RNA sequence: AAACUGCGAAUGGCUCAUUAAAUCAGUUAUGGUUCCUUUGGUCGCUCGACUUGGAUAACUGUGGUAAUUCU
RNA sequence: GGCGGCGACGACCCAUUCGAACGUCUGCCCUAUCAACUUUCGAUGGUAGUCGCCGUGCCUACCAUGGUGACCACGGGUGACGGGGAAUCAGGGUUCGAUUCCGGAGAGGGAGCCUGAGAAACGGCUACCACAUCCAAGGAAGGCAGCAGGCGCGCAAAU
RNA sequence: UUAAAGUUGCUGCAGUUAAAAAGCUCGUAGUUGGAUCUUGGGAGCGGCCGUCCCCUGCUCGGCGCCGGCCCGAAGCGUUUACUUUGAAAAAAUUAGAGUGUUCAAAGCAGGCCGCCUGGAUACCGCAGCUAGGAAUAAUGGAAUAGGACCGCGGUUCUAUUUUGUUG
C-alpha cells in the first residue's frame, strides 16, 4: 500500500532504526508517529494519529505550518491526487445600482490522505500556508458532510 | 528604485513632525536608529521648532558638534538622530531636561524635568532570547540588548534602567489595574487603566483602558506602554495629565482663558 | 427599471452597456472610424495652403453665390474645401499662402444655404482676417 | 517638485439666465445704491452668503 | 596641490513607450530569506613579537601615434 | 623595566533601523463580426533532485490526464501607467487623472555582464541593427524621455 | 466634455396607432418564489403608558463567612447576509475650528510687559479583523430509527503518590 514511487518515504523528526536489546518481537515494530497540534481552536483527527501515509505538506503530519487566513469552500471536483479543487460564492455590491451579484472563485487547496471520507458538495475549511505548489497555497482543516449521505 | 532611498519630502513627512508646506521641498530623513522613521523626532527638528535655540539648518549642526547635548548619558554628534518615546535630553552647560512623552493630542510636547528624575528611563521589553552559553537576553523597545535580566521579567513589562550603569533597578508586571498609556494610532497621550485584555489566537489581541474620569477605548497589544503601578505615575506626567478634552470643553477652556486673560 | 430584483445588477448593467452603445453621439465618440474619417483628425484648427478659388451658389430659397476657396490640410493631405468668412475678403487670401482654417460651429456639418462646406479661414500669412477687415493691421507682402 | 501653493478657487458664481428685466433691475439697484463697481461684487456677496445658507441647512438636517 | 587607500555615485531629476488581475489600492504573512550605515550586546570563554615580507603610486628621466579624461 | 584615562578605525556573530523581494483575500475600459482555450516547445498535480538568499514545473528524470470557461475563460482593441484626486452636480450620476505626494517601467530597441550590501546600472562595460562625428584612411570616439538651447513635428508651450 | 437630457431612465423613459412584443410553444444556465417557530408578564418612578432591571449549560478560584452559599475565571457553547459600536486605515487636497496676511485668494501664524499658546475634528467607497439583537431572506437536525437520556454488561493502549532501602 505504501512505498510506491523510486525513492523511501519517511518522516525527518524520528529514527526509524532504534536498536533495542534483542531485536525480536514484544516492543519492536511499531514505528513512532510524529504530529503536532495546528492550532488555532483545531483538533487534530485520529488519522493522523494511527495512520501509516507519508506525506512532506500535510499540516498535522508534515512540514508546513499555518498562518494568515481561514476560509472555507465546496469541494467540487477530485480528479487530480492529493490536492483537490474547492468554489467560493461571494456577493460583490455595486454603489451606481444598489443590488448584489454573486461571483464564483474557484481555487485549489491540498487534501491529505487523511481525510478520504469525502465526497462531492462536502463543506471544508482552509488555511493559508507557503506555496506548495505553482497555484496551491492552502491546506485543509477540517471537513463536514453536506446533506443526506446518512450511509 | 534600486537601493535604500536618502532623501524625505516635506509633505510625506509624518504629521507629528510638525512642519510646514512653504518653507523648503525637502525634510529631515533621520539617521537610522533605534526608532522607526514615522515615530522618531530629528534633533534638528526639536532644535529649530520647539525649544527655538536656532533658525538654520548650520547653527544646529555648529549646536550639535559643539559637543553640547547629551542623549541618554552618551554624547551625540549627528543632526539627525532619531529621538522616540522616553529619550532624555541634557544640556549640561544651562542646566536643563527635557523628557519626550505625548501630550494630550498627537503630537510631542516639552516637558522640562529636574536632573534626578533625567538619571533613569522607563523602557519597555520587546521580547525574551536566550544567548549562546544559556544567557537569557531581552530586547528593549529601543534596541538595548541587556544581558542576565531578572527571572520575573515577561514579554509585555516595563523596566527602569539607570542611564549610567546600564542595569535594571525596578520595573513594572502586566497586569489590570496598572497605570498605561497609548503610543500610537488614534489615541495617543492618553492615561489611564488597564482592565480588560481579550485573546485572540492568531491576530491582534485588544485590550480595554479605562481614564481617570470615565472613558474608556480600546487599543491593540502594541500599542501599550505600562507607566505605572496603581495610581501614582512612576514619571512626572505633562499638563493636563493626559485626559483627551473634547471640543466642547476645549472651546469653554479657551474662551474662559480669553476672558480671564483680557 | 423593468427587472428589479436583488440580486441582479449584470443584468442591469450590460443592458445599460449595449443600450447606451446603441445610440448616435456615444457611437460617434467611441469609435475610431469617425476620427478617421475626420479632416482635422479631431483638432479645433489646422494649417494649409491655397489650391484654388473657386465659388459655389446657396440653396434653394436664398439667391447667392458663396466664395469659398479650396485649401488641402498639412496633416495629412486631405483636399477640403472652406469657406472665407466675411465680406471682400477674396482680394487678401492668394493662391499658394499659407492659412488656418478652423470649423464654422455646427461639431463638423453644413451650416444655413451654403452646400457640404463645414470649414472658415481665420488667418491669412500668419495674419488675422479680422485685423485686415477692420483697418488695425496691414499683411506683409 | 517646486514648493508653492497651487491652491486658489472662485470667490463668485455667474447666473444661467443672463437677460432677465427683474435681475437686472435688482443688481442695478443694489448697486446704484450703494455705490459699487460691477456685478461681481453682488455675485460675490451672493455666492458667500449661498455658501453660509448651504452650511446652515446642512447643519439643520442633521439630527438634534 | 599631487597620488595611493576607503566611501558615494543604485540617491536626486525627466518621461508615460510597454503593461487590462499584469501595475496599483486596502488587509495580511516571512514559523519560507538577505540587509550598507546607525543603536545595543559579544570581542583573556578556544589548551595549542620592544613589530615580519616584497611590489606599486606620486616623483625623476626618456618615447610613439594626425588624434582621446590614450599610455 | 613593568602599570594607567578619554577617543578614532576595523572585525565573526546576534537583535534592531532603512528597507527590498516572494506570497494570501477583494476590487480594473470596450468587444461575440473572438465560444471554447492550454496540453511530451509545462498546460494541472505527485515523487526525488539542480539552481536560487529562501517556498515553487523556476528547471530536470518518471508518473496520472488533468486546469479555466456563458457568474464571459480565451482572443483583439485602447486616443490605457495605477492610486490619493479634478470638473460639473437637488437626490443618483457622467467625464478626466501625461502633470509636483506614493508605487511601478525605461534611458534607440532587444541581449549579456564586472564591481558593489544594494544595478541586468546606461552622465558603467561588451557585440547587433537604425542613425551618426573626426581622420595622414591605418583607426579612434558617442547616445539631453537631466538643466539651458536648436531642428523636425505641429492649433499648441519660456532664459 | 458636464449640467440642462425624465433625449440611457437603478432613483427615473418608452413598445395599439408617433422609433419599437421574437409567428408560436417546450426548455438549461440566470432572476424571483405562499402560510407557519416565545406570546405575554412582575419589582416601581410621572399619572394605563415615551425612558429602568428580570424570564445558553458545565474544570480552577477573591469582595465576603461558619467540610456547607454567592461573585469570577485556563477552556467549549448552530452557522450566514443585514444592522450598531471598536481597532487600524500616509500627507496635501474636500468640509471645517482658531488667527485683522491693511480685506480676499493665501499662510500656519501670533498676543500681552521674559510670559501665554495654536498647529483640532469629520470624511476615507468596498474587502479583511472584532463585540450587544435575531425581526427580515436561505440552508440542517430523527422516518430503514446507525433518534436523544439513564444507570449496567464485554474487547485495548498509557500516567508515579504507595504493597519495609534497593532488582
Amino acid at each position: 500500500d505504501i512505498q510506491t514511487e523510486r525513492a523511501y518515504q519517511k518522516q525527518p523528526t524520528i529514527f526509524q532504526n532504534k536498536k533495542r536489546v534483542l531485536l525480536g518481537e514484544t516492543g519492536k515494530e511499531k514505528l513512532p508517529r510524529y504530529y503536532k497540534n495546528i492550532g488555532l481552536g483545531f483538533k487534530t483527527p485520529k488519522e493522523a494519529i494511527e495512520g501509516t501515509y507519508i506525506d512532506k505538506k500535510c499540516p498535522f503530519t508534515g512540514n508546513v505550518s499555518i498562518r494568515g487566513r481561514i476560509l472555507s469552500g465546496v469541494v467540487t471536483k477530485m480528479k487530480m491526487q492529493r490536492t483537490i479543487v474547492i468554489r467560493r460564492d461571494y456577493l460583490h455590491y455595486i454603489r451606481k445600482y444598489n443590488r448584489f451579484e454573486k461571483r464564483h472563485k474557484n481555487m485549489s487547496v491540498h487534501l491529505s490522505p487523511c481525510f478520504r471520507d469525502v465526497q462531492i458538495g462536502d463543506i471544508v475549511t482552509v488555511g493559508e500556508c507557503r506555496p506548495l505548489s505553482k497555484t496551491v497555497r492552502f491546506n485543509v482543516l477540517k471537513v463536514t458532510k453536506a446533506a443526506g449521505t446518512k450511509k | 528604485a534600486r537601493g535604500p532611498k536618502k532623501h524625505l519630502k516635506r509633505v510625506a513627512a509624518p504629521k507629528h513632525w510638525m512642519l510646514d508646506k512653504l518653507t523648503g521641498v525637502f525634510a529631515p530623513r533621520p539617521s537610522t536608529g533605534p526608532h522607526k522613521l514615522r515615530e522618531c523626532l530629528p534633533l534638528i527638528i526639536f532644535l529649530r521648532n520647539k525649544l527655538k535655540y536656532a533658525l538654520t539648518g548650520d547653527e544646529v549642526k555648529k549646536i550639535c558638534m559643539q559637543r553640547f547635548i547629551k542623549i541618554d548619558g552618551k554624547v551625540r554628534a549627528d543632526i539627525t538622530y532619531p529621538a522616540g518615546f522616553m529619550d532624555v535630553i541634557s544640556i549640561d552647560k544651562t542646566g536643563e531636561n527635557f523628557r519626550l512623552i505625548y501630550d494630550t493630542k498627537g503630537r510631542f510636547a516639552v516637558h522640562r524635568i529636574t536632573p534626578e528624575e533625567a538619571k533613569y528611563k522607563l523602557c519597555k521589553v520587546r521580547k525574551i532570547f536566550v544567548g549562546t552559553k544559556g544567557i537569557p537576553h531581552l530586547v528593549t523597545h529601543d534596541a538595548r540588548t541587556i544581558r542576565y535580566p531578572d527571572p520575573l521579567i515577561k514579554m509585555n513589562d516595563t523596566i527602569q534602567i539607570d542611564l549610567e550603569t546600564g542595569k535594571i533597578t525596578d520595573f513594572i508586571k502586566f497586569d489590570t489595574g496598572n497605570l498605561c498609556m497609548v503610543t500610537g494610532g488614534a489615541n495617543l497621550g492618553r492615561i489611564g487603566v488597564i482592565t480588560n485584555r481579550e485573546r485572540h489566537p492568531g491576530s491582534f489581541d485588544v485590550v480595554h483602558v479605562k481614564d481617570a474620569n470615565g472613558n474608556s477605548f480600546a487599543t491593540r497589544l502594541s500599542n501599550i506602554f505600562v507607566i505605572g503601578k496603581g495610581n501614582k505615575p512612576w514619571i512626572s506626567l505633562p499638563r493636563g495629565k493626559g485626559i483627551r478634552l473634547t471640543i466642547a470643553e476645549e472651546r469653554d477652556k479657551r474662551l474662559a482663558a480669553k476672558q480671564s486673560s483680557g | 427599471g423593468k427587472c428589479r430584483g436583488l440580486r441582479t445588477a449584470r443584468k442591469l448593467r450590460s443592458h445599460r452597456r449595449d443600450q447606451k452603445w446603441h445610440d448616435k453621439q456615444y457611437k460617434k465618440a467611441h469609435l475610431g472610424t469617425a476620427l478617421k474619417a475626420n479632416p482635422f483628425g479631431g483638432a479645433s484648427h489646422a494649417k494649409g495652403i491655397v489650391l484654388e478659388k473657386v465659388g459655389v451658389e446657396a440653396k434653394q430659397p436664398n439667391s447667392a453665390i458663396r466664395k469659398c476657396v479650396r485649401v488641402q490640410l498639412i496633416k495629412n493631405g486631405k483636399k477640403i474645401t472652406a469657406f472665407v468668412p466675411n465680406d471682400g475678403c477674396l482680394n487678401f487670401i492668394e493662391e499658394n499662402d499659407e492659412v488656418l482654417v478652423a470649423g464654422f460651429g455646427r461639431k463638423g456639418h453644413a451650416v444655413g444655404d451654403i452646400p457640404g462646406v463645414r470649414f472658415k479661414v481665420v488667418k491669412v500669412a500668419n495674419v488675422s482676417l479680422l485685423a485686415l477687415y477692420k483697418g488695425k493691421k496691414e499683411r506683409p507682402r | 517638485p517646486v514648493a508653492r501653493s497651487w491652491v486658489c478657487r472662485k470667490t463668485y458664481v455667474t447666473p444661467r439666465r443672463p437677460f432677465e428685466k427683474s435681475r437686472l433691475d435688482q443688481e442695478l439697484k443694489l448697486i446704484g445704491e450703494y455705490g459699487l463697481r460691477n456685478k461681481r461684487e453682488v455675485w460675490r456677496v451672493k455666492f458667500t452668503l449661498a455658501k453660509i445658507r448651504k452650511a446652515a441647512r446642512e447643519l439643520l438636517t442633521l439630527d438634534e
